[PDB]
Parts: C-alpha cells; structure tokens; sequence
C-alpha cells in the first residue's frame, strides 16, 4: 500500500518580483540545516481537484515571494572566508507533487508504525544542487477512500514553525474565499557582529559544509507519532500535590514523559534542549525563525528513574535561555538534535486552522528531517483541541521500546 | 461629351477590388497561473537534463532571448517532465481559440451565422478533424461556409491567411470572413538534446489572434483598418532558406523544429527581396526617383556609391516586424534603418508574450493601439517572415482614431511598458 | 436599340465569372513492388499481435472491404514491425507527388515559371516546411508564388483544394493553378489494438493527383473539363457528425483514426444537405417541378407520396463517388437511386487503388477516361466525403472526347477490369 | 562477434496470381519435415543493399509462385481420416531479413566451429502457425569487411535441393541483368495409388503431426563444415590397385570416410541411406522433389573395421532404391536422419552459380533442419570444382570426437 505516481509540477507568483534579493536574518542561517514536515489529512477529498488546489498557490505566493526564490550566496572579495546566504526573489516557485496511495487513511492513521510523514511528504532537502533547489515542496496524496493528505517540505532557514503554519493557513484562506491576514516582510534583516566564538551547550558545531545543507546521522530516523489522551493528560497532574509549580501542564508534563521514557533506555540522558514556539516573542513579521532555544540539565540525580513533577518543574524553571547566542554564532550549528534530545513547543500552533472550504482537518501530524542522532520531540495539539499529539524522531533503535516505556503510563 | 461617359463609369467602377476592412480582431491575453520565468525554466530543464552542458547552452539563449517574466506555456510543460499528450494538445487549441472568438464576437456582436469565410493557421498541430471544424462545432456555424486550414506554413502564416480572406472577399460580396491565427506549443515542446533543436523551445510561447475582415462598405464607419496590399515572397527555391527552419528527428527519435546558423542572412535576404515588391507599391514619388534617374548613371558615371535605399519611415507610421528574436529584431532593424522608437511593438511583444509564432503582428498591432499612437490615415506594416522562408508583408490603413481603453491584451500591463530590455539579464 | 447595347455589351462581360479549365491531370501509379495482398497484410498483423480478436476482426473488415490484391502500402509497413519515421513519411510524400507532378508536366508542356498558384491537401501528414514549400523547393517555382497548404481537413480536401484554386483563378486572371491531393500513409498507421482504429489500418492506400487548373482562354481548346460548380457542405455544427471520424489516442498512447459504427448514416445525411444545394443547379427544369407541381397539393391534401426522388441520372452522365469503403458506395448508391454500371469508377477504384483519401475521384475519372466513356459534352459529379464531415461535389463538363490510349493509371489493367467482385474474400 | 539487428521483410510477386492451387506431389509430402540451410558467401557486397537485392525478387516469384503461396489443407470426401495438403497459392511473399554481423567474414569462414548456418539462415519451420509460415526464408548479413552472406532457408516441401539452388540462381540471373530460363510448373501434380500399408527400412516412420511440421530431436544438433580437399581424394584413389571399381571416386570414397568415421564412434551402424541427386531422375519441372532415396545395408562384416575402397564398392552397387516406397507411403516419415544415417550427393548441384552480379560466391555451405538423431552427411561442391566440401549435422556429443576421428586421414 505504498504512494506511487508521483507527478511534479510548480506554482509561481503571480505577479513578477523583479530583481529583490531577500535577505535572511542570523536566526535563519542557524537553523538551515533542519526541514520540517507537515502532513494534514482530510476525511474527503472531492471537489478538491489539483487546479482546485492550485490556483490559489498564485496569488498566496504573491505575498510569501522569499518561500519561491532560491538561495544563492553574496560574494565578498576581501577574504574568502565569510559568504552569506539569502534568497534571490526569482519566481522559481513551489513543487506540487501528485501522488495517489491506495491504502485507507483512517487505517493508516491509527497505524502507529514508524513512518508515514516520509511517504506522504517529498523528502527533499536544499541540496547538492544549492542554487536550484526548492524551499517548498507541497504533495497531495489522494487515498482510494476518497480522504486527502496534504504533505507541506518546508525549510527550516525560509521560516518557523508558526511561520510555516501561518504561512499554510493563508493558502487555506484564499481557497476558502477569504481575505488572508497582511504578511509582513518589510523591515529587512541586518547581519549582525559581537564575535561569539563559543558556541552554546545547546547545539552542535557540525563540519563546514558548503553546497548541501544536511547532516547525515548514520542511523536512519523515524517518526513515530503518538497521542496524549485526555485522561493521561490530567492523570500527570496528580504529582503535583502540595505545592505550586509554573510547570504548563500540557508541555513540561508531556515532554517530561517522554524525557523519561528516552532516559530510561539511553545511559544518561543529563542535558536536554527545550525550543518553544511563544507567541510574545514574536515579531509582526510572517517568516522568521524566532523560537526560543535553550538547554535544561538536571543539576543533580539522574532521570531516568525520577517522577516526572520533578522534571516538569525542572525544566520550567531551570532553562538557561541561549537563543541570541545561537544567532550570533558563525558556523552550521545543528540545533535539533544534535547536542541534546529537544523538545518543542508547537502546541500554541495553529494547526487544525487549515480549513480547506469548510473542512477542517482530521489528523494532522509534523515531523522533521535533519535532526541529529540525539532526537526531537514535537508536541503538537489534537483535533478536539484538549490533548497532545508527540513526534518522536529517534534513530529506529529506540522506538521498539519506547512504544514499551510508554504504554505503562499512557494505558 | 455629356451621354456616352457612362463607358467609363461602367470599366472602372466594375473593375476595382472589393475593399476588405479589418473590422476589429482579439489576441487572447493568457493567465498568469501559466507563465514561465526564467528561473522555472531553467530549473524544469535542469531535472530532466542529465547533460549539464545542455543547461550552460538554455542558459545563454533565455537570458540573451529578449524575453520576460510573463511569457506563457501550456498547462502541460508545467510538469517535470512534460506531457506532450493529444488530449492536452486539444484542451489548448479549445482555449487559446474559444477565448479569442469569444472576446471578438462580445466586441464587434458577430454573429456565428453571419461568417461565411474561416480561414485558420497553426503550422504545426492539425488534428482530424481541423481547428476550423472545431471552430464550427463549437459556434455551431453554417453548413455553407468556406472553411480552410492551413498548416505547415511557419510563422509568417497569418498574413498568408489575411490574403486568402482578402481574395475570397473579392469572389464574394457582402460577407464576414474570420481569421484565427494560433500556435500551439503543446506538442511542440522538444524533448530531446540537440542544440539546434533546443531553441524553439526557449523561444515560443502561447498566444492566439482571432481577426474578423469583411467587404461590406457599411462596415467602414465601424471597421479600424482597411487592407491596401498583401506582398508574399517565397524563398523556398533556394536549398539553403528552405531547410533554414526544418523539422527533423533526431538521433533519439524525438521530433522538433531544427533552427539554423545561417537563419538572420537569409531573413534579412527575405526582406530586401520582399521589399523590392511593395517598394513600387507604397512609396512616394517624391523620393522614388533615384529608380528612375540615379539609376541612370550606374554605368553612366560611377559605380560604387553610397549606400541608401529609399526610407520606408516615409512611407508608413508604423512597423510591425515580426517577433522571432533578439538577433532578428535586430538585424531587420538595421536593414531598414529604423528607430528605437520603431521596433517597440517588436521588442516590447517578445518581451511580454514571447515569440507567438503567428499571432505577434496582432500583438504588436494591439501595443501600437494600446498606447494611443494608432490615428487615423496611420500606415501600418506588418512584416511576418517563417519557415521556407516565406517571408509575407502586408500594409493597413487606419481608418478611425483609436481610443486608448482598448480591452485588449496590454491592458493590464500598458502602464509599465517600454521596459529597457538588457542586452544579457542578470545572473 | 443601336447604340445603347455597349452598356449592356460591358456590364455583362464584366460581370460574367472566369471559366476555370482542367487542362489535364496525373494521377500517381504505385509500382507492383509495393503491393499489400490480403494474406500478406494477416501475416503482418498476425506476427506483430498476440490475440486473435483483433485478427478475425481485421480478416472480416479485409475481405468485406471490396479491395483487392494490388493496393500498395508505403515501404514503411512492408516491415514486421512496421517503421514510421518521418524521414520514411517525407520520402514517400517525395515520391507520390513528385512522380505525379513530373507526369503531369510532360503531358501538358507545363513550365515550372507558368504555375502561379500552387494548392496541395493532405491530411494527417503536414511537416515544417509544408509540402507546397518542398514542391517550390523542388521545381524551382517562383517567389511570387500564392502557395496554400490545406492540413486536417480530411478526404473531402481535394474539392476544398479545387474550390480553393478555382476562386484563386477569379482574383489573379491569365494564370495556372497546380492542386495536388495526396495522402501519407506512413504516418497514418495504428499501432494499438482498438477496433475502432484499426479500419483505417485496411482501408488506406497509397495514392497521389496533381491537377492543373487555367482561366486563360489560349488553354481552353486543349482543356479536358470546365469546372461548373462546386457545392460545400460542413455537417460539423452536429456533435455526432463532428467526432465521426476522429483523430484520437487510445489508453495505450497510440495515435490513430477512429471511425464511427454510425459513420454510414451521417454520410448519408451529408449527401443529402449537398442534394438540396446542388440540385437546383444542374437539374433540368423539365423535371425541377417536382417543388412546385407536386409540392403544393401536399399539405392540404396529404402530407407524403410514395418516393419519387430527384432523378440525377438525368443531369449527369458520370459519378465519382469517393472510394471510402464498399458499404458507402453501396448505400449512396441507394440514396441516389443508381446503376450498377454508374457505380463502376467507385468500385473498381476501391478495389484497384484502395481507399487514397483525397484523390480517389481522380482515379475514379482516369477510369472513366481510360474506358472510352468520356464523350464531348458530359457532365461529372464527384462527390467527395470526408473529417468533419465536409461533404463537397464538383460538377465538371466535358470539353472534348477523350482517346481512350489515356497515359494513366489505369492503362496497364484496364483491360481486366470491371472484375466481378463478390462480396466475401474467403480464406 | 554475432548476429544481431533482425530486420524482417517480405517480397511478394509483383502479378496477381488469382486462385490458383498448387498441388502437392506424394515425394513433396514425404520429405515434408526437413528443411535447407543453404549459405552463400560473398567478399564484397558493394552497390548491393537492400533495395538492390530485393527489387528482382519480384519478378523471381512470377515464376516461382508456389515458393510465396502457404500450405492449406483439403477435406475429406466420407470419413475424414485423411487431409492431404496443399499449397494455396496467394502471394503472401518470401521472408527477407537484413541483419548485420560486427566480426569479419573471412575469419568466421576458417574458424571450423559449429552453430555457424544456425546464424546466417534465419531458423524458422513451417510451425506452430502452419497455415502462416512462409516456405523460404532469405537473410542478408552485413560483415565487417563489406562481405555478403545470403542465407536461404528452404522449407524442402515445396522443393527438392536442386530445385532450391536451380530456384535461387534465377533469381541471381534476374540479379545480373541476365535471362533466366524457363519455369515449369506445367504438368500438375497428382496422388498415386500403389496399395503401401509397409513402411520402408530407409525412413522412419513418425507419429501423428497435425499443425507442427518437425520433429525434435532432444539433444543439441550441430552441423559441422569440414572441407576435403584434392589432395586427400587423390589419396583415396590408391586402394583400388587391381580391382575393377564403379563408385564414383568423389561421392562414395568421402561419404565412405564418414561413414566408418562416425562407426568408429557409434556403436553399429550396419546401414546407411543415400539420397542422390540424380540428374537423370529430374524431370522438367522447377520445384519438384526428384531425390533417389534408397538403403544399402553391409551384408558382412562391420563398417567400422573395414576400409573405405570395399565401403565405396558396395555403397555404389547394393544400393536397394527405396524412393517409389518412400512417396507411396501414407504416414509421415522421417528420411534425413530418421532411420539410419544419411549420405547425400548434393555434388553435381550448381550451388557456386549464384553469380550475383558478376562475383562468384568465395564459400557456399550447405546445412539441413529437422534431421533425426542418427545423422545426415552432406557432400557438396567447392568452388574450384575439383575438392568437396562436407556438411556433417549430428549431435553435439560427437562432433568434437569426429574432428579427431577424421584427423588421421584428413591431415
Ligand atoms: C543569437 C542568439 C544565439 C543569442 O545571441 P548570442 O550573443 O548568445 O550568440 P553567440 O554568438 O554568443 O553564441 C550563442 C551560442 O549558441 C549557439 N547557437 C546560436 N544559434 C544557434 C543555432 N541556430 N543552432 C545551434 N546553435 C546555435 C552558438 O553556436 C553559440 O554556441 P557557443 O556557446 O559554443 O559559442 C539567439 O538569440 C538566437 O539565435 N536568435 C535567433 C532566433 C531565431 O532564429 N528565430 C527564428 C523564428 S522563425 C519562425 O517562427 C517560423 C516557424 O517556427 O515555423
Ligand atoms: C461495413 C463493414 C464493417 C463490413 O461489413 P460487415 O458485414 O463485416 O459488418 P457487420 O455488421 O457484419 O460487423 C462488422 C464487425 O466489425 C465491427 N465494426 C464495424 N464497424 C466498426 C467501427 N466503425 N468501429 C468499430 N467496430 C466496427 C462491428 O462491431 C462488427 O463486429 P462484431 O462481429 O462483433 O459484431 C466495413 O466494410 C465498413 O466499415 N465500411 C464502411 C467504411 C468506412 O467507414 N469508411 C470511412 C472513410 S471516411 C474518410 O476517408 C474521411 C477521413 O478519413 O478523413
């Protein structure tokens, strides 16, 4: 039942740019090496024929101009050391890849095996051939059950997480009729000095790559994607008594979790990597990488056999926030997963607002791609809007038995 | 005498041509979901490609073509690679025509029973049954009607198609011909690696023209145009012009248009030959006299003398040469020794909508209106030139003066146009 | 009245149409080298297919289809597989028309400067340049030549071609007119398996006519015909007769011809909207009171008499009707109330020559010829069928009594002909 | 350095012949299941493509219609145990295939390897498609050098060996611009009637074929061209020093050499068939099967002991001919290789006048299909006209064991 008859094709603008060269800020070429995946599945899928789909893609483009160009890199002819990245605003467009899978999506929905956010997205990466490459790719995959599934490749260096879902919903707005929200890229984005030459405990300096913007793990990664119930959910405030804790109770407590199930099967497990997506820190602008990155340890005894209230409370009150320092650094810098296991905050994220018509979503799940051999965790919202959905993305040797770690907790 | 003058009223008044006026005509703008830029197009040939010296040639042809970043292909060179179907083929043919009769027949209220002549050409698609059929069941036209299908005959098959209306409107009085002049890239599209055969398609784009003529003189205080002269020159006897733009297959077995070296010597060879016929016709006496007395004195008093043609800038008030490219423009420039301000309708169509292989005459005859340079008495000249080198021209004459809101094809765009086109863009 | 006739002695002179000559044609005759029998074309579908659906399907459309042993086919489909190229398909279009044009002007005296109109048709097969640009280029023709090229229309071209010329030859007065008819078979071949498509694959042949046309009055006693009348009718503004004969591709991606099982039914219907038109014209008035002596006490009395049909056989000596299969020569036969003798061009064409598109009228009237039967004075009907159902006629009128030694195509086997054909070819 | 880029073609008369029916003889059905394979080598084949070598193959087949027509079958008139065949006679044509070959002719000619006419003939049987299958088979090979191979494969129903050959240089005649003489077809053939329920100890007797006209053999047949030349027939000329002898010094002393060369490697092969082609026994007609099939038995002591004067002497006189018996019986029969072993006199057969245009053939070998697993000994002509050259098609497992055998005497 695997996706076949994948036919590529692209959407531009549809007005002419011109000769703009958007330039990236010092947030953006620090997480340029990550790619995120976004699956959204729909229960029907008629009506939404793939020029349906497509003629919108036009004028959404026409605002969100960076995510068609292409990178290319300026010249410095004094020494040849510094080259910086940005994006000329050539209208190369987004690939629309057509796909078909004739499985059944509920079935494959509550399949819960590792890997479905790599079928159902084209797994490409700004690549060997730089100058080419998208930093979009949106495939639509039709089931035999007549559901949908939109599978969104977006590059981490050309927006966020929020910026990438905001960026989706404004598609879904223009196909619903309605009139998106202004996308704010006015202010450009300044280079900035200060001469960091340490790099944060927070990520990992990686080799320095030149034309293809990927780490290779030598263990193959794989996103299982778990659900955070209601009951469990509630169930992990019951550690908490006697005393009060700014511990949110549905990040701290469920990264916590799985905190504890990864240490419980690692050796030690002592720092880790927490990457929210607030909403106070952002700006007006549509697409920028402002997450909030910074390293939590436990300072003490081990978690691998400590309650979670304990690690809750920890990592909400113990981060060490490096996300400037993470900025102002020079080199690649590979902050998912490759110093410490993160764990991230897309739960205020708007998900389930991709409203195609009048058809809100049924199931969607994000993964990522290029995360180091230490691991991610994305806890996303549900569908009803109460509990939490975990991406796991783990090297395949561990996923065996964190399905047995977290069973006993999660009933 | 007072009685017998009516002998000459009886010769010379049965005598002359019916007058054929261009009533008005309808290129099809296309959307912009169907545009290629440059860096679309030189990605899409860089995933097909695995010869990356192919890529290095694209490149050079595209960004000294002279084009833009509006011109448009079909819905089908969208993919990667291409679907050059049949199926698609006639989807295109069904909306770069249907749009551009639709468009005519809201302008002028045309009638489909009131056309008695269709006169369509596109060179290389020809289904069975015809694009004139399709046009007659489409509007449902009468079972009497002249239709003719001319394919094969290049890009200078619009004006061959203005002659055979204007010759059936002789034979048949008070009558409407139509004439729809269309390229359809769809199975154009050459899917293989030859470098000859690899610049029609950085070249040709979509785009369509349906033009309406009639001999009734009561559509003479409608009609924009009248027609005075039609000049074809064929220079399909030489060996070399006529296998100048051929369509071959290749090694791999893929079909396509196989473009010369020698392609801007022999346009500009059709050209002056051309121009030695409708010399005669259109210039002004006042200064056709140096074939009549400098002529004389050849092997009379020198020979070798300064180069001077007689000035064609004279004689009409616009030019219309054909977009076929950079080096063509240019080169028919120069030959004619005309102003930058002449060849604009030339370059500014190759720049917006590319080389329309057919329909560019229209779409420079719509930016000439568009910005409200078309008066009234203007001359127009329309020099269309293709493959076995026919190389046909044709001379309207402005019967109105045409309001600058034109609902034409330059509408969205007029404001911005002339653009200074660089000799090499950026990269 | 003596001096007021010159008025009327000038407007009537001046008014009256240029008469248009055939001064005479060739027809292309296809070497015994070629010839397709009908257990060579079973063998060739048998090896290339695997089921034998499609080979008892073709075995009954063979031998029901009225041909016979020395139809000819491209060398092109003498291989197993066949190999349709398009050099192989623009070498036998070098071969039909070329050895047609070269009978034809060593039987008129023709010069290759004297041809000032040149009309070529063919169907499917249409490369860039055009076939008139490869006649131009071969001949040497001039560069003022009015050059058409009519691609797609079909079988019923040729009369579209001869209309074409014939209202060329009102405009351009002391000219010559050169139609060639011809149809490329290499292209034309179906390499699927969908029965629908696989008709054309048994039906068309080789086959090529170049006809000289002339208004000159120095061409008019060594003329053969002066064309009369030519009736146009285009059923196309129907849906059913519009995709009758349709070019599509089938689920495997093979292009071909598709004919309609209600392709004989609408073939009827397009003869007799060419009846209503053509019959006022030729019909004598003796019996053209059918309309006004037997009409007007109809509906008062009795709307509908048993049929008495317009007797064409009246009006015509001969009929060409066009050589399409034997099922629509044997119902045009009943629609017209026909011999068997006056169906006997048709037939034996069918049978010699096979199913040549667009110029099966031609050998239809070499047949004619080549009997004996043309007589001074007679009058011909071709009427020809064809892709969206355009159904043209063409009255011509015998100028002089033709000597049966013709110089044809016919003159190698006519002395065996009429063959008694029945109707099965049992295998 | 083999044989690849089969292009298929036919060649049909160029008159109509009508309904006409070529009536089988009762010696055409009898040798029914074999077949020719005659190659003609040529050195240079320059003028002559495939449009030159095939345009007077129309005029050939006027003549030769019967060789373009397909085998039928009649129905009975009560009871239908008997179907005798037929060749109805519409021009479905000659097979003509163009292929090329990158090795040089002049080194595949001395290279004694078999499997060699197995690649210039193109090995097709009057088959599973019977009333389909054309009756000869002409491929032109393509060399390296420029050389020309033509090779005919001839179904032996519709013509005897000299038939083919006598077939072939009219058609060579038409070639050169020549005159070929005259085809007679004029007196039709008839069936016989001799009362035969017995089949003769010279054939062997196969089983009920119906739509597939060979036999299998089971093992690897492979035909083997070793040439014998003048000065060893000189040698077979001195042991006959005082005895009276009437075996022809060419046919009888060569075929007598096989003969004990291949019973030194079998175990009893008592009694061999020769098929002469008799001059004397050819009447007029042009394809009509005019062999002299007959056995001839050892009467004494074994083939292998004895030397080859006393094997000529009796293979020349004890000759007890079979060829009425052979036509008259009713069953399907096998004659090369089917009983006993095979020693045919194709020697007086004009096979070097294949005079193409004015070029003698430098090498012409002949082989056979369909023979039976007991051997065929095919004695032909050299192009000097004096030595012989002899086609040995036996099985696989003592071909290299006949080159060693035949090594003494050869030299
Ligand atoms: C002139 C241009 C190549 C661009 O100018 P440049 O400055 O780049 O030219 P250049 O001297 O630097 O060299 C460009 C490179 O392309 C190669 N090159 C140029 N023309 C070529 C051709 N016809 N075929 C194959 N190769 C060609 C050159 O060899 C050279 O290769 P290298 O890099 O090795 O040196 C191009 O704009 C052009 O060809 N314009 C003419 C367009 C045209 O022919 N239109 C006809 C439409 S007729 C029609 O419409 C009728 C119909 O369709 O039927
Ligand atoms: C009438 C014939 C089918 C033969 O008569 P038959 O006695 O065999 O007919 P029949 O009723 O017994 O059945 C014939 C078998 O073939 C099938 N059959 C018949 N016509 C078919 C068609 N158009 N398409 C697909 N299948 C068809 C039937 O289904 C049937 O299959 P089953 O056994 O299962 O029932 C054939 O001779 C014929 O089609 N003549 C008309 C020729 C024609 O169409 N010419 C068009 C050229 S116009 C042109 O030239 C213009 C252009 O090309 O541009």
């Amino acid at each position: 039942g695997a996706v076949h008859g994948h036919r590529l094709s692209t959407v531009v603008p549809s007005s002419v740019t011109g000769e703009v060269d958007y330039a990236l800020a010092d947030a953006d070429l620090a997480f340029k090496l990550h790619y995120l995946r976004g699956v959204y599945y729909y229960r029907s899928g008629d009506g939404l024929a793939t020029k349906v789909l497509k003629d919108p893609m036009f004028p959404w483009l026409d605002d969100h101009f960076p995510v068609a160009g292409r990178v290319r890199r300026a010249e410095a002819e004094g020494d040849g050391a510094p080259r910086r990245p940005y994006i000329k605003c050539n209208d190369c467009g987004v690939r629309i890849v057509e796909a078909r899978c004739d499985r059944d999506m509920a079935e494959w929905i509550r399949d819960a095996a590792p890997g479905r956010i790599r079928q159902l997205c084209y797994d490409k990466v700004l690549g060997p051939e730089l100058f080419f490459s998208p930093l979009l790719y949106v495939q639509i995959t039709n089931f035999k059950c007549g559901g949908l599934a939109l599978g969104f490749s977006w590059a981490h260096l050309i927006g966020d997480i929020p910026s990438a879902a905001t960026c989706f919903n404004k598609w879904a707005q223009i196909l619903s009729g309605k009139k998106p929200e202004a996308t704010v890229l006015t202010p450009p984005n300044q280079p900035l000095q200060g001469q960091s030459p340490a790099a944060p405990r927070s990520v990992k300096q990686v080799g320095p790559m030149e034309d293809l913007w990927l780490v290779p793990a030598g263990r193959d990664m794989a996103c299982y994607s778990f659900h955070v119930s209601d009951a469990v959910l509630k169930k992990l405030h019951q550690q908490q008594n006697g005393r009060q804790d700014a511990a949110a109770g549905t990040f701290e407590l469920v990264s916590a979790l799985v905190w504890q199930a990864v240490a419980k099967i690692r050796g030690d497990v002592d720092t880790v990597t927490v990457v929210r997506a607030d909403a106070a820190a952002r700006s007006g602008k549509s697409l920028a990488n402002e997450m909030k990155v910074g390293y939590v340890e436990s300072a003490g005894s081990s978690p691998a056999k400590t309650d979670v209230a304990e690690l809750a409370a920890l990592l909400a009150k113990n981060v060490v926030d490096e996300t400037a320092a993470v900025a102002a650094f020079q080199g690649d810098v590979l902050v998912y997963g490759g110093a410490n296991l993160t764990l991230v905050d897309m739960e205020q994220v708007d998900l389930y607002g991709l409203e195609i018509k009048g058809q809100r979503p049924v199931y969607v799940e994000y993964g990522m791609d290029g995360v180091g051999d230490e691991g991610a965790v994305l806890v996303q919202p549900d569908a009803d809007g109460r509990g939490r959905l975990v991406t796991v993305v783990l090297p395949g040797d561990e996923i065996d038995s964190l399905r047995a770690a977290l069973g006993s907790a999660l009933h | 005498s007072a009685f017998l003058v009516v002998f000459v009223g009886t010769v010379y008044v049965m005598s002359r041509p019916r007058p054929v006026y261009l009533v008005d005509y309808a290129c099809y703008k296309p959307p912009a979901s169907c545009r290629v830029p440059f860096a679309t197009f030189m990605e899409h040939t860089r995933l097909i490609s695995d010869d990356d010296k192919s890529v290095r040639f694209q490149t050079r042809i595209l960004e000294r073509s002279g084009l833009g970043e509006d011109t448009c292909l079909p819905p089908a060179n969208h993919y990667i690679p291409p679907n050059p179907s049949m199926e698609a083929s006639r989807a295109e043919a069904q909306l770069v025509i249907f749009s551009a009769i639709d468009d005519l027949v809201r302008r002028t209220g045309l009638k489909p029973k009131d056309i008695d002549i269709l006169v369509v050409n596109c060179s290389l698609f020809s289904p069975t049954p015809s694009l004139s059929a399709m046009i007659i069941n489409k509007y449902k036209l009468r079972s009497n009607i002249r239709s003719f299908n001319l394919s094969g005959m290049g890009a200078s098959a619009g004006l061959i198609s203005i002659d055979l209306a204007r010759d059936m409107l002789q034979v048949h009085p008070n009558s409407n011909a139509l004439v729809v002049s269309t390229e359809i890239i769809t199975p154009n599209f050459y899917q293989g690696s030859r470098r000859d055969m690899l610049l029609p398609n950085c070249l040709f784009r979509m785009g369509a023209a349906a033009i309406l003529l009639s001999n009734r003189r009561r559509e003479a205080r409608r009609a924009k145009y009248r027609l005075v002269h039609v000049v074809r020159t064929h220079k399909g006897a030489d060996d070399r012009a006529y296998r100048c733009v051929y369509e071959e297959e290749d090694e791999q077995g893929f079909s396509g248009i196989s473009l010369s070296k020698e392609l801007m010597a022999i346009a500009g060879d059709a050209l002056k030959s051309n121009i030695t016929t409708i010399g005669p016709l259109v210039l002004p006496m006042s200064e056709q006299l140096l074939f009549f007395f400098r002529l004389v004195g050849r092997k009379l008093v020198n020979k070798g003398w300064r180069p001077y043609i007689p000035d064609f800038k004279l004689a009409f008030e616009h030019f219309c040469i054909h977009a076929g490219g950079r080096a063509v423009i240019d080169e028919l420039q120069k030959n004619l020794q005309l102003s930058p301000r002449h060849v604009e309708a030339s370059r500014m169509t190759l720049h917006r909508f590319g080389n329309t292989s057919s329909s560019s005459l229209w779409y420079e005859l719509a930016y000439i209106e568009a910005k409200g340079r078309m008066r009234r008495g203007d001359r127009v000249w329309q020099i269309g030139f293709g493959s076995g080198f026919k190389c046909n021209s044709a001379v309207w004459k402005c019967l109105r003066s045409i309001k600058t809101p034109t609902n034409g094809p330059w509408d969205d765009c007029i404001h911005r146009y002339p653009v200074d086109v660089p000799e090499v863009v950026k990269l």
